């Protein structure tokens, strides 16, 4: 509609420990509903969304053995390139993979991901083909060249391609209630003085589902402003969004100004702008 | 590490009103290395039990996570949020405003 | 569910 399987896994190194930090996190379009934390009470795959509470204990044993050989792993690579980049032990470093599938509307992979970093910069990417890896330096690029040599391309396409595509079509079913909705924002301008003669004009969307949204201020017989203050759209914590947008506008001419919404669930955007009390 | 600075924000769940209960979150984002301390006050002390959730990375790699705790807001009580990360020498306190 | 097998760097 479209929809997405992602997960989210990040290794850090402890400089006087054994085992890094790792941890998992699935999500499905805009809803996180699986956690794994090997430092956790307890380190097993748990969670986080209440409709994947309807798999069976199968499922949980077998995805906490993947998330326990995977970090395993991560603590190989980890080693791996501290030798790389001749890194010594006394330092963290970080790993993260960002994998999955957009499905559309049909039911069939739009496109699929898997790609890492290291020290929060790109290391590795499958390309969009999934069949060929692009480098970023010289040590993954000798990392291309072993995931070449066992051909890990057509490993991770035959998973983005089949199960994650499997997998997302059933969490869908189970979650259909909440993830195959739309709640549209509800929206309201406030008013907020800044200086003397000028004032801040604040447009507010709360309450929407899903994430994606764009809010737009202009002096009306203007195009869209550009000198606006954001903020990154953000969780409300009861599975809905927030988002504002402000500009900075003269006392007494708020109302020469315009906010629209635009959301999956308006078929037409909310126009909305200063209203005195 | 390529180190990258938390951006926070403090917000209520609900719109504020006196009395009202409410929940109050704290939402950290754009910060590498994803280790992070966070802690929730009122008038200054340290919030007890405060929920950890939605912690993951965005497209560019840099990490969020969001802290909230349960609260009623008062004419006279203060909240605010406090994060320590290896970005910054000093903890960085940011208070909630119901305006924002 | 998840991937089978991570990249062995
Ligand atoms: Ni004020
Ligand atoms: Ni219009
Ligand atoms: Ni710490
Ligand atoms: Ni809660």
């Amino acid at each position: 509609s479209p929809h997405s399987l992602r997960y989210f896994t990040t290794a850090v190194s402890r400089p006087g420990l054994g085992e890094p930090r790792f941890i998992i996190v699935g999500y499905v379009d805009d809803t996180q509903f699986v956690r794994f934390d090997s430092d956790a009470e307890n380190p097993r795959m748990e969670p986080r969304a209440r409709w994947i509470e309807q798999e069976g204990p199968e499922y949980w044993e077998r995805e906490t053995w993947k998330a326990r050989d995977m970090g395993r792993n991560f603590r190989v690579n980890l080693r791996t390139l501290l030798g790389y980049y001749n890194q010594s032990n006394d330092e963290s470093h970080t790993l993260q993979w960002m994998y999955g599938c957009d499905v559309g509307p049909d039911g069939r992979l739009l496109r699929g991901y898997c790609q890492e970093a290291y020290d929060g910069q790109d290391y590795i990417s499958l390309n969009e083909d999934l069949r060929s890896w692009t480098a970023n330096d010289i040590a993954s690029q000798i990392s291309k060249h072993k995931s070449e040599a066992v051909d890990e391309a057509h490993q991770q396409r035959a998973y983005l391609q089949g199960p994650c595509v499997e997998w997302l079509h059933r969490y869908l079913r189970l979650g259909n209630e909440t993830l195959q909705r739309s709640d549209p924002p509800k929206a309201h301008v406030t008013h907020h003085p800044r200086s003397e003669d000028e004032v801040t004009l604040r447009c507010w969307a709360l309450g929407f589902y899903p994430a994606d949204i764009t809010l737009t201020w202009q002096l009306n017989g203007e195009e869209l402003t550009q000198d606006m203050e954001l903020v990154e759209t953000r969780p409300a914590g009861d599975g809905t969004f927030q988002k504002w947008a402000a500009v900075v506008v003269p006392l007494g001419k708020e109302q020469y100004y315009t906010c629209h919404v635009y959301h999956e669930g308006l078929p037409e955007p909310l126009t909305l702008r200063w209203e005195p009390p | 590490m390529i180190q990258k600075t938390p951006q926070i924000q403090v917000y209520s769940r609900h719109p504020p009103e006196n009395g009202k209960p409410n929940i109050l979150n704290c939402y950290v984002t754009q910060f590498h290395p994803p280790h992070i301390e966070i802690q929730m006050l009122k008038n200054g002390k340290k919030i007890p039990k405060v929920e950890m959730s939605d912690m993951s990375f965005s497209k560019d790699w840099s990490f969020y996570i969001l802290a909230h705790t349960e609260f009623t807001p008062t004419e006279t009580d203060t909240y605010a949020c406090r994060v320590k990360h290896d970005s910054m020498a000093e903890p960085k306190t940011v208070y909630w405003d119901r305006d924002m | 569910a998840m991937a089978p097998r991570t990249l062995l760097l």
